């Protein structure tokens, strides 16, 4: 504990994400909506908009 | 106002022991990178050492004005080098004040 | 748990000691790196070995 500020211990957690190529298994909190067809609508399929 | 300058020449420089010598955070370089200092090499290296206040550490940069940067220590615009700064509360601080 | 001088080595495209012999990140790495000080939990006056 008497060391300098650059010699102190540091706990490191690295979160490593991979982009979606398989079906998504982990997704954040977002309420789903019933699917509509044959209309110009905004969609959100697994995180990509349009 | 009376900073020392040391000429480093005719030797082999290992930059990995700098982290062991002093407990600093950032090896903030400008013209080079800290990880590529051991491959390529230079003509001469000069080391300038001084003590300032924590407010004026940001003034040690190329192209910047202030109080230290105008009247005490001015860096050129074509500065190629690294600035190493770390806290010195355990050696350069007294309860009665430093003069 | 690493030292404070080598937190910057956990980044894509870095060398040194941790990034070459201990823990290397890819160049096209997507993700987040979280680091915080743990002097209270991971240090001893006699030395944490
Ligand atoms: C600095 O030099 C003194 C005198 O040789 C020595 O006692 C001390 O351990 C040195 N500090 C470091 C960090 O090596």
């Amino acid at each position: 504990p008497t060391y300098g500020v650059g010699h102190q211990p540091y706990r490191v957690v690295v979160l490593s994400f991979e982009l979606l190529h398989a079906p998504a298994t982990v997704c954040g909190p977002k309420k789903s909506t019933n699917l509509v067809k044959n209309k110009c609508v905004n969609f959100n399929f697994n995180g990509l908009t349009g | 106002y009376a900073w020392n300058r040391k000429r480093i020449s005719n030797c082999v420089a290992d930059y990995s022991v700098i982290y062991n010598f002093a407990p600093f955070f950032a090896f903030k370089c400008y013209g080079v990178s800290p990880t590529k200092l051991n491959d390529l090499c230079f003509t001469n290296v000069y080391a300038d050492s001084f003590v300032i206040r924590g407010n004026e550490v940001s003034q040690i940069a190329p192209g910047q004005t202030g109080n230290i940067a105008d009247y005490n220590y001015k860096l050129p615009d074509d500065f190629t080098g690294c600035v190493i700064a770390w806290n010195s509360n355990k050696l350069d601080s007294k309860p009665s004040g430093n003069y």
